[PDB]
């Protein structure tokens, strides 16, 4: 009944720096609005009620204000951990709505990814799988592209990405690479490496390792 | 003190129904109001309704009429959530949360509600340790493959949540049926092999629980 339009949808900003997160409501929800806070797979947690009033345990360094149908919440000189959603939600009306969430990611200095790469484990050549996995840990910008290289130039097929969120600490993001295989596969073939690209040098980062299990 | 226990995971099949629970403890839901909140995959929150325990009322967003049915049981201190003609759309983590007429100011830790007509299986769990001190620090990075589980979820954990620090969880991948998540922790080269460096895997949906040292 009564639609929320938040904005923007996501945003990047820089620590220390000023932020507003926009809400507008279809009609005056005479102030009846409150902003949450979730952090990845956490339930939400609510900063502001009754548009400018700070809930249990936030940093004054949030803020609220609106009135009728206007809405924003402000967060004054940002601090690595406010990478979250958050979400308005109006309750002047049932049924109450909650606007679509604005992702905020912390802009900081390029990082450098550590590559690790381990073989399959024992444990898993028993039952006859080989899985290949590689760590590029702690790096920035999110964006990276790694390939698996399987004796040479010949790159391969059946590998799962996968990206964890922003660090609330460092603000760095990290991923896993796995490629997997049948011992049978494995057992045919020397050398596995995993190849990144990443804009902190001009040259990809060639991780190996010779099978020449005995 | 204070808490709202739920059901945590299940595999319901299309077309069928279910019911979830949420107890109260701490306090008397006859006294407040209770919200049942409902968050698919990578979307946002959608507000479901409300019941009051006192004397029975309830509030719905008409989008979940004749879909949602939400009771509630005063003396068992028990927030009900039915749900009726399941579909795909119907996977989601569903909260229950306590209304103080301000905010929501407890939630439980959510259900896992996956609508699926694959079977349950339970997870693999795989030590990644180094081929020698996996230089690429005077840290030593280690891990866990989980992988081949249904439905979701699973929590990883190190040293029985001691060791939160320098850890990496991957978000899982589903690739037909079955799920893979990761995890990774970093430690000084002083402690280990020296000190005992175990992850703790829990699969709800299977009772599997799983303690893999390294």
């Amino acid at each position: 009944d009564i639609k929320m339009t938040q904005s923007p949808s996501s945003m990047y900003a820089s620590l220390g720096e000023r932020v507003t997160i926009t809400c507008k409501a279809s009609q005056d929800i005479r102030k009846y609005l409150n902003w949450y806070q979730q952090k990845p797979w956490k339930s939400p947690k609510t900063l502001i009620y009754y548009a400018t009033s700070l809930a249990d345990g936030v940093p004054s360094r949030f803020s609220g204000s609106g009135s009728g149908q206007d809405y924003s919440l402000t967060i004054s000189s940002l601090e690595s951990d406010d990478t979250a959603t958050y979400y308005c939600l109006q309750h002047g009306e049932s049924p109450y709505t909650f606007g679509g969430g604005t992702k905020l990611e912390i802009n900081r200095a390029d990082a450098a990814p550590t590559v690790s790469i381990f073989p399959p484990s024992s444990e898993q050549l028993t039952s006859g799988g080989a899985s290949v996995v590689c760590f590029l840990n702690n790096f920035y910008p999110k964006d990276i592209n790694v390939k698996w290289k399987i004796d040479g130039s010949e790159r391969q097929n059946g590998v799962l990405n996968s990206w964890t969120d922003q660090d609330s600490k460092d603000s760095t993001y990290s991923m896993s690479s796995t490629l997997t295989l049948t011992k049978d596969e494995y057992e045919r073939h020397n050398s596995y490496t995993c190849e990144a690209t990443h804009k902190t040098s001009t040259s990809p980062i060639v991780k190996s390792f010779n099978r020449n299990e005995c | 003190e204070i808490q709202l226990q739920q059901s945590g995971a299940e595999l319901v099949r299309p077309g069928a129904l279910v019911k979830l629970s949420c107890k109260a403890s701490g306090f008397n839901i006859k006294d407040y109001y209770m919200h049942w909140v409902k968050q698919r995959p990578e979307q946002g929150l959608e507000w479901i309704g409300l019941i009051d325990p006192e004397n029975g009322n309830t509030i719905y967003d008409p989008k979940f009429q004749g879909k949602a049915s939400i009771t509630a049981d005063t003396s068992s201190n028990t927030a009900y959530l039915q749900l009726s003609s399941l579909t795909s759309e119907d996977t989601a983590v569903y909260y229950c949360a306590r209304d103080n007429s301000y905010y929501f100011d407890y939630w439980g830790q959510g259900t896992t509600l996956t609508v699926s007509s694959a079977k349950t299986t339970p997870p693999s769990v795989y030590p990644l340790a180094p081929g020698s001190a996996a230089q690429t620090n005077s840290m030593v990075t280690l891990g866990c493959l989980v992988k081949g589980y249904f439905p979701e979820p699973v929590t990883v954990t190190w040293n029985s949540g001691s060791l939160s620090s320098g850890v990496h969880t991957f978000p899982a991948v589903l690739q037909s049926d079955l799920y893979t998540l990761s995890s990774s922790v970093t430690v000084p080269s002083s402690t280990w092999p020296s000190e005992t460096v175990t992850c703790n895997v829990a699969h709800p949906a299977s009772s599997t629980k799983v303690d893999k040292k390294i």
